[PDB]
RNA sequence: GGUUCGAAGACGAUCAGAUACCGUCGUAGUUCCGACCAUAAACGAUGCCGACUGGCGAUGCGGCGGCGUUAUUCCCAUGACCCGCCGGGCAGCUUCCGGGAAACCAAAGUCUUUGGGUUCCGGGGGGAGUAUGGUUGCAAAGCUGAAACUUAAAGGAAUUGA
């Protein structure tokens, strides 16, 4: 840090506390909006129901019709 | 303004050492600085220094050899026990063979070796090697 | 095959006037020929190839691609060198890099961690070395610790003979050349780092030139 | 040299110093050579301390004499002012001279034809001969240089304060240097004056040469 | 890349100077930044001088001079070849060019 | 354009420095000399070499040359470059000494000088070049 | 250099500058080991011994080598005290 | 796309949004 | 108060097309007084206070010391000069102090040998300084200020070609 005073513990803790939010990984983890946006709700696996089969085109020059399922 | 007289006094001495000056003059003199210089002198890292005092804060002229690589200062003066003294010297000294962390104690200003053999801690002042 | 000396030091070392290599390092004499190194420490001189980096410069005729070879050489006791050279073919690049590494071989100082029993094992002091951006810090370690380091400088330290050492790497260590030269600098300035046991007033010994001056003007022009 | 009447300056040396004008310093002054100057005259010409100049010349003579082989002493002068003085000095003391045009790489590049590695170097003017000094950084050999008040003191070991601008001064300093190094060894006694006059080392202008030939003819 | 230590101007302790309009164009440039030329020129340059002096009523009459202080913008001066670009090492020198003619 | 190339000039220089005794100012003589000495397959090149050799020989016999290093240089210094006047220029009856130089001489142990002359001090401290 | 057993343990002892009191690296090519001869007090000739000084490269490139040589020579008596 | 002109365009877009919000208030 | 200039606008040229670049007029404005507005490449793209670490030529202020010129004229003393020192003020020139990726920097150094005190501020590029909320304002707008989503690059210095 830069303010290394003898009794600046609260200043340092507050600065660290409100500057960790700028890290998008920490903010995404600790904000419920990202967890709500995640379809699984912070779950590794989830059961779904098949609706249709979709052939999606690939990216730039590597191009192919990949197979996907609307679940 | 000037907050720590000890800090810039050591920094001026270190700069003179890096530039290889024969002797260095530090403008302010304090009891802490005099004890610090005596501690280094008794370990042979400096020469024979004089104190030139008017009826104000005096000056100190210190004769310098080439043995001192760096005379650092730690700010603020943290409180160190004998449990964490080994960690402090591990993170602040080149090796376990040499280097001295001078920290003022109940007995007075003395290095970590003398602090250990008297079994007492205190405020950390600085380091030199 | 036989070596004909060109330099003043080379004549003396061929005539065996200087028995050991450390005299040259003592007097800071520049070693300009590679026949001194293998004469002195060729018994246990081992070489490894670090990286072949194909640098290119672009002209109207596309790019003139030539290969740059990094060579790490040295014996496992106290002496190591690093060679860098770029040539248009791999074989010549290696042959030119190894001789540069031999010319650039530098002695190292080994110390003790805590207790000083037996032979030295680790770096005497916390020493840093940096070229460009990469910074490599060497920390003393107790006996049997090993070389806790990245693979690239681990082999250099093993060749340096320091079998116990902690390292800290700062910066873009992906660049092999910067990484190699940074740790080479770190292990080369150990003998230039002042140590309290070196406080003894050294006595200036006899320089090889002033000690064999008659021989120099007698055995050659 | 040190409080020895044998090596003390003589009145004839003072007369030759004044006649050559070696005490005349330059217009400017380098911060590394302010200790060789007594006072600055009106018109802003510095004065070179002759006694300290002589003592420094003695020290340089001691360094040259300390070398065993006389051949491995290299004397350099690229400027024509001391072009023949530097050549005849080495011819007298057995040194190996370079008569101007110090080609770069003569100390570092071993493949070069003029590859020499002398024990000690004596250069005339550092400002005009920076290249020998820079090469002396790569090859460990001490350096003795004749430095005026405007000459920097980088990579030089012994600097003799003298007026390197004047041809007479340069010739006198080299002639005195040759005399001193020959006295310090078993070559010439210190009682009688040296046979060769100092004017032998003085720079001869081609106009001066044809002037002399015209007078003779 | 800071091309110049002083950015094409002599502003060191002001932060703002009065702009001045260009001569050929109407562009305004800071006073220290603009290229300034002070051209002195006779009314007659090369050939007209001899005949006008011959035809003058007064004998040995000295011709007058016109004093013009031209201010050019950077683009205008370079287009008019008042100044030319130089190498990176040759930018730093600022001595005026020789004036033998 | 009649310019000798590097091959002609370099070959002429080394030939002269190796056979300075056998060469002179006569073009035709050294033409046969260089023919016998060096193997030049082309006679036109031989004439070019001989021509430049003669020109360099004239330069050598008239004075020094940078690119030729025969033994003549080693002895030319001790024959006519050893000129010394009968009286040295440093031997003068009176020497002009400024008051400040006289003062530093008084500081030195050389207090009494028989053949000096203290000049009048210069008046007016005007020595710096005007700016611009 | 001494270990606990009392054996000199380093391969060689690097030189130390007589002016800067700093050790000289094995590749500090700017370092100088200079020898100054002494002169007999009554004979005025070379004796046969030397007074040797060491100057580090840092002092040389800084530009204080001549002053360091002058001070050491004066300390060792080569130069007169009056100077 | 110059930063100044896209800043001006987004400023107009904000003005239009503000007016639409005001009229729909 | 509106001289000149000149957004918007009109017209004449250029142009394949010019709603512009060029030219003629030309409203607001550009001027002043009284209220707001508080935004700039508001730049040294470089926080404030304090100590140390090379020289060299200068410059502005005042003080100090000093040969010698030139005025008041009739000389002490005041100016204009000249030669140095002193404190900071804009700066410049050179360097293997040292730094950094380099450009370059006596600070952008005294940073792994990491700590003089202290405020603000950045965490890949966009989305966006956008939405919403609050607040200020006559308005234009200012301050505070996200997310969903998308991408494996965006970027800095420097070298060679073109
Ligand atoms: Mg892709
Ligand atoms: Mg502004
Ligand atoms: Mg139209
Ligand atoms: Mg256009
Ligand atoms: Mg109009
Ligand atoms: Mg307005
Ligand atoms: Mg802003
Ligand atoms: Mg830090
Ligand atoms: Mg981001
Ligand atoms: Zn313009």
């Amino acid at each position: 840090g830069k303010c290394r005073g003898l009794r600046t513990a609260r200043k340092l803790r507050s600065h660290r506390r409100d500057q960790k939010w700028h890290d998008k990984q920490y903010k995404k983890a600790h904000l419920g909006t990202a967890l709500k946006a995640n379809p699984f709700g912070g779950a590794s696996h989830a059961k779904g129901i098949v609706l249709e089969k979709v052939g999606v085109e690939a990216k730039q020059p590597n191009s192919a019709i990949r197979k996907c399922v609307r679940v | 303004v000037r907050m720590n007289v000890l800090a810039d006094a050591l920094k001026s001495i270190n700069n003179a050492e890096k530039r290889g000056k024969r002797q260095v003059l530090i403008r302010p003199c304090s009891k802490v600085i005099v004890r610090f210089l005596t501690v280094m002198m008794k370990h042979g890292y400096i020469g024979e220094f004089e104190i030139i005092d008017d009826h104000r804060a005096g000056k100190i002229v210190v004769n310098l050899t080439g043995r001192l690589n760096k005379c650092g200062v730690i700010s603020p003066r943290f409180d160190v026990q004998l449990k964490d003294l080994e960690k402090w010297q591990n993170n602040l000294l080149p090796s376990r063979q040499f280097g001295f962390i001078v920290l003022t104690t109940s007995a007075g200003i003395m290095d970590h070796e003398e602090a250990r053999r008297k079994h007492t801690g205190g405020k950390i002042l600085g380091f030199f090697f | 095959k036989e070596w004909l000396p060109v330099t003043k030091l080379g004549r003396l070392v061929k005539d065996m006037k200087i028995k050991s290599l450390e005299e040259i390092y003592l007097f800071s004499l520049p070693i300009k020929e590679s026949e001194i190194i293998d004469f002195f420490l060729g018994a246990s001189l081992k070489d490894e190839v670090l990286k072949i980096m194909p640098v290119q410069k672009q002209t109207r005729a596309g790019q003139r691609t030539r290969f740059k070879a990094f060579v790490a050489i040295g014996d496992y006791n106290g002496h190591v060198g690093l060679g860098v050279k770029c040539s248009k073919e791999v074989a010549t690049a290696i042959r030119g890099a190894i001789i540069l590494a031999k010319l650039s071989i530098v002695p190292v100082r080994r110390g003790y961690w805590g207790n000083k029993i037996g032979k030295p094992h680790t770096v005497p002091c916390k020493v840093t070395g940096r070229c460009g951006s990469v910074l490599v810090r060497l920390i003393p370690a107790p006996r049997g610790t090993g070389i806790v380091s990245a693979p690239v400088p681990k082999k250099l330290l093993m060749m340096a003979g320091i079998d116990d050492c902690y390292t800290s790497a700062r910066g873009c260590t992906a660049t092999l050349g910067n990484f190699a030269k940074a740790t080479f600098d770190a292990i080369s300035k150990t003998y230039s780092y002042l140590t309290p046991d070196l406080w003894k007033e050294t006595v200036f010994t006899k320089s090889p030139y002033q000690e064999f001056t008659d021989h120099l003007v007698k055995t050659h022009t | 040299s040190g409080a020895l009447d044998v090596l003390q300056m003589k009145e004839e040396d003072v007369l030759k110093f004044l006649a050559a004008g070696t005490h005349l310093g330059g217009t400017n002054l380098d911060f590394q050579m302010e200790q060789y100057i007594y006072k600055r005259k009106s018109d802003g010409i510095y004065i070179i301390n002759l006694k300290r100049t002589w003592e420094k010349l003695l020290l340089a003579a001691r360094a040259i004499v300390a070398i065993e082989n006389p051949a491995d002493v290299s004397v350099i002068s690229s400027r024509n002012t001391g072009q023949r003085a530097v050549l005849k000095f080495a011819a007298a003391t057995g040194a190996t001279p370079i008569a101007g045009r110090f080609t770069p790489g003569t100390f570092t590049n071993q493949i070069q034809t003029a590859f020499r590695e002398p024990r000690l170097l004596v250069v005339t003017d550092p400002r005009a001969d920076h290249q020998p000094l820079t090469e002396a950084s790569y090859v460990n050999l001490p350096t003795i240089a004749l430095c005026n008040t405007d000459s920097p003191l980088r990579y030089v070991d012994i600097a003799i304060p003298c007026n390197n601008k004047g041809a007479h001064s340069v010739g006198l300093m080299w002639w005195m240097l040759a005399r001193e190094v020959l006295r310090m060894r078993g070559t010439i006694s210190r009682e009688h004056p040296w046979e060769v006059m100092p004017d032998l080392y003085f720079y001869r202008d081609p106009e001066e040469i044809e002037k002399e030939e015209q007078a003779a003819a | 890349t800071k091309k110049r230590r002083n950015n094409g101007r002599a502003k060191k302790g002001r932060g703002h100077v009065q702009p001045i309009r260009c001569t050929n164009c109407a562009r305004c440039v800071p006073k220290d930044k603009a290229i300034k030329k002070f051209v002195i020129r006779n009314i007659v340059e090369a050939a007209a001088v001899r005949d006008i002096s011959e035809a003058s009523v007064f004998d040995a009459y000295v011709l007058p001079k016109l004093y013009v202080k031209l201010h050019y913008c950077v683009s205008c001066a370079i287009h008019s070849k008042v100044v030319r670009n130089r190498s990176r090492e040759a930018r730093k020198d600022r001595t005026p060019p020789p004036r033998f003619r | 354009g009649r310019v000798r190339t590097k091959t002609v000039k370099k070959a002429a220089r080394v030939i002269i420095e190796k056979y300075y005794t056998r060469l002179g100012n006569d073009f035709h003589t050294n033409k046969r000399v260089c023919e016998e000495i060096a193997i030049i397959p082309s006679k036109k090149l031989r004439n070019k070499i001989a021509g430049y050799v003669t020109h360099l020989m004239k330069r050598i016999q008239r004075g020094p040359v940078r690119g030729i290093s025969i033994k003549l240089q080693e002895e030319e210094r001790e024959r006519r470059d050893n000129y010394v006047p009968e009286v040295s220029a440093l031997d003068q009856e009176i020497i002009e000494v400024d008051p400040d130089t006289k003062e530093m001489l008084k500081l030195l142990d050389f207090g009494s000088l028989s053949n000096l002359q203290v000049t009048q001090p210069t008046v007016g401290m005007n020595f710096k070049t005007p700016r611009g | 250099m001494q270990n606990d057993a009392g054996e000199f343990v380093d391969l060689y002892v690097p030189r130390k500058c007589s002016a800067s009191n700093r050790i000289i690296g094995a590749k500090d090519h700017a370092s100088i080991q200079m020898n100054v001869a002494e002169v007999d007090k009554v004979t005025g000739r070379f004796n046969g011994q030397f007074k040797t000084y060491a100057i580090c490269g840092a002092i040389r490139r800084m530009g204080e080598s001549d002053d360091s040589i002058l001070r050491l020579a004066k300390a060792d008596g080569i130069v007169s005290k009056n100077f | 796309m110059r930063a100044k002109w896209r800043k001006k365009r987004m400023r107009r877009l904000k003005r239009k949004r503000r007016k639409m919000r005001q009229r729909s208030k």
